[PDB]
């Protein structure tokens, strides 16, 4: 379906050609960095996938101990 | 007296180079400006965003400045020149 990879391929490609737009150079001027964005992107989005699980994971670690310290005073 | 060259250069490989610089005058060619290949730019000339210059023209800023403008064209055969006043 919609990958990580696929969303981050496509960002990447994005990023060459609106970068090339802003140099008022045409969309494909150096084709191989276009799939070097495309390399690049798709490996970032998989990155911050997996990035954005373990913070979640940390985060649910430490409101465990902030409930537990909240709770240590109705004792 | 017609005294001539045994050096002078009869045929060019290279042909007409299209950018003439003159001193530190150097043509300047916008990017997304299109200028033919058979082109003279010599000297002071400067070709702007959207411009283009078609075959054949000559543009010879060698007195004063020339200035094609944002998505102007100069067509086929057209000398441009100038004068110091
Ligand atoms: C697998 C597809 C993607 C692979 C990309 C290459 C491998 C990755 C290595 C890093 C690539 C990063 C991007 C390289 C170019 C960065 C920007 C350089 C542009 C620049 O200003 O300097 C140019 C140097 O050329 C250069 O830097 C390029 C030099 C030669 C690289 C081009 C060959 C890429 C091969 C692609 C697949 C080939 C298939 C067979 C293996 C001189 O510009 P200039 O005067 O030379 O001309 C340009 C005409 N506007």
């Amino acid at each position: 379906p919609i990958s990580a990879t696929m969303v981050g391929a496509l960002l990447g490609l994005g990023t060459q050609m609106y970068s090339n737009a802003l140099r008022k150079l045409p969309y494909m001027r150096h084709p191989w960095e276009h799939v070097v964005g495309m390399g690049l992107g798709a490996v970032f989005a998989n990155q911050l996938v997996k990035w954005d699980v373990k913070l979640k994971e940390d985060l649910d670690v430490m409101l465990a101990k902030a409930r537990a310290a909240n709770e240590r005073r109705y004792f | 007296q017609v005294t001539p060259s045994p050096d002078r250069v009869k045929w060019d490989y290279r042909g007409q180079r299209q950018i003439i610089p003159l001193g530190q005058w150097l043509p300047k060619v916008a990017v997304d400006a299109y200028v033919a290949p058979n082109v003279v730019l010599a000297g002071q000339v400067t070709v702007w965003d959207g411009s283009s210059v078609w075959n054949g023209a000559v543009l010879r800023g060698d007195l004063n400045k020339i200035t094609v403008g944002f998505c102007s064209n100069v067509q086929e055969r057209c000398v441009v020149h100038a004068a110091w006043s």
